[PDB]
RNA sequence: GAAAUUGUUGAAAGGAAGGGCAUUUGAUCAGACAUGGUGUUUUGUUCUCGCAU
RNA sequence: GGAAUACUGCCAGCUGGGACUGAGGACUGCGACGUAAGUCAAGGAUGCUGGCAAAUGGUUAUAUGCCGCCGUCUUGAAA
RNA sequence: AAGCUCGUUCAGUUUUAUGUAAGAAUGAAGCUUUUAGUGGGCCAUUUUUGGGCAGAACUGGCGAUGCGGGAUGCCGAACGUAGAGUUAAGGUGCCGGAAUACACGCUCAAGACAAAAGGUGUUAG
RNA sequence: GCCCUGGGCGCUCAAGCGUGUUACCUAUACUCUACCGUCAGGGUUGAUAUGCCCUGACGAGUAGGCAGGCGUGGAGGUCAGUGACGAAGCCUAGACCGUAAGGUCGGGUCGAACGGCCUCUAGUGCAGAUCUUGGUGGUAGUAGCAGCGAAACCACAGCCAAGGCGGGAAUCAGC
RNA sequence: UUUGCUCCACACAAUAUAGAUGGAUACGAAUAAGGCGUCCUUGUGGCGUCGCUGAACCAUAGCAGGCUAGCAACGGUGCACUUGGCGGAAAGGCCUUGGGUGCUUGCUGGCGAAUUGCAAUGUCAUUUUGCGUGGGGAUAAAUCAUUUGUAUACGACUUAGA
């Protein structure tokens, strides 16, 4: 096999993701769910949390390109996200760390979401379309 | 879109001068040569175009009622024809006279030839009713029966066309 | 889109109606005409006519051309023409279309949709003569028509007593909402676009 | 082995005429009379 | 691995023109609106649907098929084991099928149609 | 949530074609809603889905799916060319079909 | 012990079909024959020198 | 007196959305980055991830979108 | 096809000489010798013949010719098997894949050989 | 200028006419790339060869010419080839390979000899020939002699609107 | 035909969709005018005003939508009943009185969501048919035969009979 030159150029992440925006899955068991962004991930997936004590949806690892973007943020300086990374997720029923990770994360980010009126509501709401949408002309 | 431009030639003088309307310079260069031919014995070979430049109206933002000499070739001979059009700059008041030439004596750019074109600056001088009604004091008048472009398929309070 | 589309053909133009109607049904939308005796043609009564008359003359020979006298099946044979019928996919897309004069039930109680392009009115020019259809309906040999228009008359009794009580339940809703304005609620909806 | 296209792919247009950096570099596509 | 997507550009096996209509026409291609290529009729077989070099003869698993009768013939293909596979021949006995099968296994080389008469 | 919702919906007209040459391997594909090709520049490269039942058991369900993908506008009126794996049957003209709104950049 | 031709059973559909381009449905099948590839200790003519592993 | 703007042409200007293509096969060649090691979009794709014991797909029947009896003959290609 | 030997010699290519010494342009060879087949008319054109018609001196095209368009029989374009994008002819109300697109007027019955003549039919010099 | 006397549906501020301005539809045409082949140029052996390669162009076609291949009968040499533990032949809606003449494999019958390779050899490849020999269908349980059982004919067609010379079960009564 | 036939309740399968994935979300009449609210000396009337698109209206928050606590009203609404009216064009639907029973996101809280591992429509509609029980309802008709003679080429047609 020949030297292909092909270098691994680091992902860059279009200008509409950034940390504390509030994110929606269109794919998986949490589709139409809202979710809030926290972390880029080595491996080009996005660290996200619901968080679980508002809609149930736990951190976990979620594709850009299934995600729609929204003009709505939320602080996330206070989490400390650094402990998470990909070896978290490899498992070669749900673990006991899985359940105080997501307790602590969630904890300093519930106030956050109370702080704005009617957040916690709004993301406890799942997103969902209806007749006459038209999503090409809608800002989401 | 029609453009003015000013086109002089001398078969390399005399230096005929003439006004042409054309969509571009090579069309007016053609034109130009073509009438050289009816207007005197000269060949493309002959010499060359002095100078060919593009006219501007001095202020596109007056309406002007254009008094238009215009000579066409019809399907039996030519004949001199002269009209009165209301328009606010020469460029368009002789494309408007093209389309109402093609439109009926079917008259084309091929055999219609501009003769001269002046404004006039006094009423009672054009003698077209048509141009002339619109001379008078201010006026109003409806435009009855107005439609609308209904981009969607269906309708669901049958539209009416009150203006 | 409506499941079901159902339009009124009063007012309107056979031959954009029946392009369009064709065109729907191609696409795959079920489309009902309902109105079809007060479809209007272009044209004076005389020049439809004889395009008509002359059509039941041309012969194939009755396996062929037959003397169909009905308006809405004149309708269905000029929207006939412009699908491509005697095939699966044209036979499947007619099979989404019905056509019956006036306005029977159920269809009644629902809504009736109009298209703005094929209205008669609207893309006739002003002054010049047309053709009301019924007319000539009734001169090539149908005689349906004042049954149609006598049921057609009870169809505006009744529903006149419907919208007046729709109109009375509008009149109670306004003053409601009139009486509701200035609230803290209508004031940020009214703020927030709404 | 494959026909790099100039214009597009800088890196093959820099190896054909070097005064391209310096016309970068000077903006003479849009230099001022 | 060296088994790139093997494109046969024409699956569909060709088939002698009006052969469906008449039983006597055997369906073996033999030329002559056909000669002429109308549109709607069967393709003619042209060198444009020649196969590439480096993956003809070669089957579905990338191995080429070698027909075998002998303890010599398969030993033959101990050096060429990565691209050549061994086939028995339709005419072996059974007794001598599993010799061959003993040692294509141990020596390594895959057996096309294994299982034959067994 | 009544409506569930997450693709926008349309319909299959009929494959690319002419007067009498067509092409399966083209399909145009109608969005509701859209009406010129700029409105229908933001669809391109959205997957798209049309969902059939059959009576046999397939191995995961009784429902049997299609993944394409669109390539380009056409028309004037908006309509977007689609290309799947496996081409349409022709007796779905003028049926349905599911376009979600993935990959997105919005 | 072959074809035209004909008899039992199973799939089929509505003044006609076999033919060509791409797909689904029903049936059916090669189905990858992966037998592979990585480094040690246990016992007998101290031991992986090499055999069951 | 002054700019602006429509139009034309240039950018070896910038920044995206979408479609096909991965073809070559250990390094030798022309170039850019760098004070040097070395790096690069620089004579053809790499890195990661998920579903799988029928997987992908093949022949065939039937229905859908479009297309459509043979050799010799006069020889004007023709019935 | 068959030997030589010159790599240059050639052209259905284009103006001044008066048809050319062309150190004018553009493109890129010769003698042989024997070896299968080859004896048609025609569409359009040319020379432009006379009184309907009949031969005719000529220049482009088939015969051996696919494909897109014209419902079907001149225009485009001349052909390996495939993927991707733009077009020719011809089209964008449906059959039929494409805008019931914009702008200037026309027309009441048409519209995709009769023009010799009339209309108190309609609109312009 | 247009009208009157002189492809189907339909169209009438056209979906008719002439013209101007943008967009779109798609041929085997054009542009980029994957593959086969021919034609042209070149590297090649102090061994890497009628070979292993690099680069470009080209791909219509009757008669005709040249080149390259499969297959059947027989013969010379070889595979110290296959085969009663089943070779030849036959069927396969099972698969593979060669784009091609075809070859291979698994399965149902089979019961006595055959296959590849380098060559030689010819009574060597069928859809036609109102072809030959043999067999078999509709006609048809029809005329026929409740009987007994054919012949003629048979590519396949037919319900008509017109031009490129072509808009439905079954039997009984008229020509 | 071991409820055989039929309409229902629950109950397991096959069968497929010309192709749901919130709502066909009801006047008439004119298009060189019509509505809407009001006035009334009631009319083809006066006054304010609406169009120029549905680019809207009704709804839409909960494990695809659960449990439970508190506040304000007895409004909204899923569903089993009941008094009554309207709809005969293809009426087969529209409702209306009264309570009963869930929810109510109108407002404020406590509970579980994870593992489908970064997605594989991630299965929720009925069209028809088949088999297993219980809640009722009724228990007939036609052909041949026999014959008729208005009919009658032969069919056919028209009859009488437990």
């Amino acid at each position: 096999l020949k030297k292909t030159r092909k270098a691994a150029r680091p992902q860059k992440l279009r200008a509409s993701l950034v940390p504390g925006t509030v994110l929606i899955l269109l794919a998986g068991r949490f589709r139409g769910k809202r979710v809030v962004y926290l972390k880029h991930l080595e491996d080009n997936t996005l660290l996200i949390s619901g968080p679980f004590k508002v809609n149930g949806v736990p951190l976990r690892r979620v594709n850009a390109r299934y995600v729609i973007a929204t003009s709505t943020k939320v602080s996330v300086e206070g989490v400390n996200v650094e402990k998470f990374n990909v070896e978290y997720f490899a498992k070669e029923e749900i673990k006991a760390e899985r359940v105080e990770d997501q307790k602590v994360v969630d904890k300093a980010l519930i106030a956050e979401i109370k702080k704005t009126p009617l957040l916690k509501q709004y993301l406890s709401a799942s997103f969902s379309l209806k007749n006459g949408d038209k999503p090409h002309m809608l800002k989401f | 879109h029609f453009k003015e431009y000013q086109v002089i030639g001398r078969r390399l003088p005399k230096l005929f001068r003439m006004r042409i309307f054309a969509s571009n310079e090579v069309i007016a260069k053609s034109r130009y040569w073509y009438f050289l031919q009816k207007l005197h014995k000269v060949k493309k070979a002959s010499g060359e175009i002095v100078s060919i430049n593009q006219i501007n109206e001095a202020h596109p933002t007056k309406v002007k009622n254009f008094g238009v000499w215009v000579r066409y070739d019809s399907r039996s001979g030519t004949h001199n024809m002269y009209k009165e059009i209301r328009d606010v700059s020469r460029v368009a008041a002789v494309e408007t006279l093209y389309q109402d030439m093609a439109a009926r004596h079917r008259a084309r750019f091929r055999s219609i030839h501009i003769l001269k074109v002046a404004e006039i600056e006094k009423t009672a001088d054009v003698k077209r009713q048509y141009v002339k009604q619109f001379l008078t004091k201010d006026l109003k008048f409806p435009l009855p029966h107005r439609v609308q472009k209904s981009t969607k398929t269906f309708s669901y309070k049958r539209p009416s066309t009150f203006y | 889109v409506e499941p079901v589309v159902v339009i009124d053909g009063k007012g309107h133009l056979v031959g954009r109606l029946a392009s369009v109607v064709a065109k729907q049904l191609l696409n795959g939308q079920k489309i009902v005409v309902v109105r079809a005796e007060e479809l209007n043609i272009s044209g004076e009564f005389f020049r439809n006519k004889l395009k008509y008359h002359d059509f039941l003359r041309k012969a194939t020979k009755t396996r062929g051309p037959f003397h169909f006298r009905a308006p809405s099946r004149i309708f269905y044979k000029a929207l006939r023409g412009m699908v491509s019928h005697k095939t699966a996919r044209g036979k499947a897309a007619l099979e989404r279309l019905k056509v019956f004069e006036g306005i029977p039930p159920p269809y009644d109680k629902k809504k009736r949709v109009v298209v703005p392009q094929a209205l008669r009115v609207l893309r006739l020019k002003p002054g010049r003569k047309y053709t009301t259809l019924g007319k000539l309906s009734t001169s090539v040999g149908w005689k349906y028509e004042d049954v149609v228009a006598k049921l057609e008359a009870k169809r505006k009794v009744s529903s006149a007593e419907y919208y007046a009580k729709k109109r009375a339940f509008t009149k109670k809703v306004a003053s409601a909402n009139a009486t509701a304005a200035e609230s803290d609620v209508a004031k940020q909806l009214a703020a927030l676009g709404y | 082995v494959l026909k790099k296209n100039p214009l597009k792919n800088k890196q093959v247009l820099l190896r054909l005429n070097p005064y391209a950096k310096v016309f970068a570099a000077e903006k003479l596509g849009s230099k001022k009379a | 691995l060296p088994h790139p997507k093997i494109v046969k550009k024409h699956t569909k096996k060709f088939k002698r023109h009006h052969s469906d209509r008449y039983h006597r026409v055997a369906e073996n291609w033999r030329k002559q609106v056909v000669r002429r290529r109308f549109r709607g009729n069967i393709s003619q077989p042209k060198i444009g649907y020649g196969s590439n070099k480096k993956t003809k003869f070669l089957s579905p698993s990338g191995h080429k098929t070698f027909l075998v009768a002998n303890v010599k013939d398969l030993e033959t293909l101990t050096m060429h084991t990565k691209t050549y596979a061994a086939e028995i021949a339709h005419n072996i006995s059974a007794k001598n099928r599993v010799v061959i099968l003993a040692r294509a296994k141990a020596l390594g080389i895959k057996v096309t149609n294994p299982k034959g008469r067994l | 949530a009544e409506s569930h919702r997450l693709y926008v919906k349309g319909k299959h007209l009929s494959y690319q074609r002419s007067k009498r040459v067509n092409n399966p391997n083209v399909s145009l594909i109608k969005i509701e809603g859209v009406a010129t090709p700029q409105d229908a520049q933001f669809y391109l490269g959205k997957r798209i889905a049309y969902v059939y039942r059959a009576s046999k058991e397939v191995r995961g369900s009784k429902i049997r799916v299609m993944w394409g993908k669109v390539t380009r506008t056409h028309g004037n009126s908006g309509v977007v060319r689609a290309t799947f794996r496996n081409n349409l049957p022709a007796k779905t003209f003028g049926a349905s079909v599911r376009i979600f709104l993935y990959p997105s950049n919005i």
